[PDB]
């Protein structure tokens, strides 16, 4: 299409069509684990790990997370991580990373996507200390967008945080971890996300909405520009309480744009809260701290970013940490049939 | 300095999720 052929509006319509045809009819079974030659475990949590692997009949690089079915369940995780499938496999946006392929055995569940090689924002953002208001707000900006995206189709994503984004070759961001993101309409409940980056109303043990995303950007753009959250301490109860009262002290280098919305972001009051309010998200668009930064460039990566990774070949990966490799064991007999009958 | 005292913190590594 035309660059100016359609508004954000009828675009994102557009978007919804195609997404609402993937969430309807799910993609399912569309590759096996003998297609993928394993090369280097790039991060590990509670219930799976991510592999970097290759396609071996294209020589495509992947990343693969691995979920371990019996550790999702007792976990609870069961839904969560249907609504993560389900949700990657029918989205498409320049700042997501989509299914490319998604299967099971009889272990595990497996999804398969776009391999980003610039490593996680949270290594970079630790080692340099902070980032630039310049180089902050590149970043901000492609949330935002992917924020507008994801919300339009009802879609609420709830762990925005470095460690879940991403740097890709030409230092453009990808917004993975997709294991709390929910389709709803109405308000939700689960108590879910860090600490840190937790709005009020979920703490307070209130139905919340997508608001809570929004107060994570700005929790996000506290973060990438004073190089500390605006809410620490050594234990979660200290950062809830911190949270609560919503006091924030900001650095005396933050300009006073970035101070302005930062205030409108980190708004206890939803009333007030920017993103929540008559306008949606225009007026973070409109602010003045996004003054400068074109929208439409941004979204058809035209942008020259400030930061471009070291990339020594298509399956480096020098950007992450190394993590001990564990085998992937594949029972004989099939666990959790049932609870992922689905995936 | 606050600088300082996040990096005296026990939450400067990678941070989990919680969970209900
Ligand atoms: N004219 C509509 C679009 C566009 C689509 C295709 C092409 Cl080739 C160019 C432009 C403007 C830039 N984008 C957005 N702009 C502003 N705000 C947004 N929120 C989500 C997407 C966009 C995406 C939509
Ligand atoms: N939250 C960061 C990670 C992750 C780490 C551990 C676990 Cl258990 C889950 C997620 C996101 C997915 N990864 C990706 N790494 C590289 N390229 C990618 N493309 C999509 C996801 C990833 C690896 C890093
Ligand atoms: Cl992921």
């Amino acid at each position: 299409k035309g660059s100016e052929q359609e508004s954000v509006k009828e675009f994102l319509a557009k978007a919804k069509e195609d997404f609402l045809k993937k969430w309807e009819n799910p993609a399912q079974n569309t590759a096996h684990l003998d297609q993928f030659e394993r090369i280097k475990t790039l991060g590990t949590g509670s219930f799976g790990r991510v592999m970097l692997v290759k396609h071996m009949e294209t020589g495509n690089h992947y990343a693969m997370k691995i979920l371990d079915k019996q550790k999702v369940v007792k976990l609870k995780q069961i839904e969560h991580t249907l609504n993560e499938k389900r949700i990657l496999q029918a989205v498409n946006f320049p700042f997501l990373t989509k299914l490319e392929f998604s299967f099971k055995d009889n272990s595990n569940l497996y999804m398969v996507m776009e391999y980003a090689p610039g490593g996680e924002m949270f290594s970079h953002l630790r080692r340099i200390g902070r980032f630039s208001e310049p180089h902050a707000r590149f970043y901000a900006a492609q949330i935002v967008l992917t924020f507008e995206y994801l919300h339009s189709l009802d879609l609420i994503y709830r762990d925005l945080k470095p460690e879940n984004l991403m740097i890709d070759q030409q230092g453009y961001i990808k917004v993975t971890d997709f294991g709390f993101a929910k389709r709803v309409k109405g308000r939700t409940w689960t108590l879910c996300g860090t600490p840190e980056y937790l709005a009020p109303e979920i703490i307070l043990s209130k139905g919340y909405n997508k608001a809570v995303d929004w107060w994570a950007l700005g929790v996000l753009i506290y973060e990438m520009a004073a190089g500390y959250p605006p809410f620490f301490a050594d234990q979660p109860i200290q950062i809830y309480e911190k949270i609560v009262s919503g006091k924030v002290r900001f650095p005396s280098h933050f300009s006073s744009d970035l101070k302005d919305l930062l205030r409108n972001l980190l708004q206890v009051d939803l009333t007030k809260r920017f993103g929540n309010l008559k306008n949606g998200v225009n007026d973070i668009k409109n602010h003045k701290w996004f003054a400068t930064t074109d929208w439409i460039a941004i979204y058809q990566r035209k942008v020259e970013a400030p930061f471009i990774p070291k990339f020594k070949g298509p399956g480096d990966t020098s950007n992450f940490d190394d993590y001990e490799e564990e085998e992937i064991r594949v029972s004989i007999n099939e666990k959790c049939g049932k609870e992922f009958s689905e995936f | 300095t606050t600088y300082a005292d996040f990096i005296a913190s026990g939450r400067t590594g990678r941070r989990n999720a919680i969970h209900d």
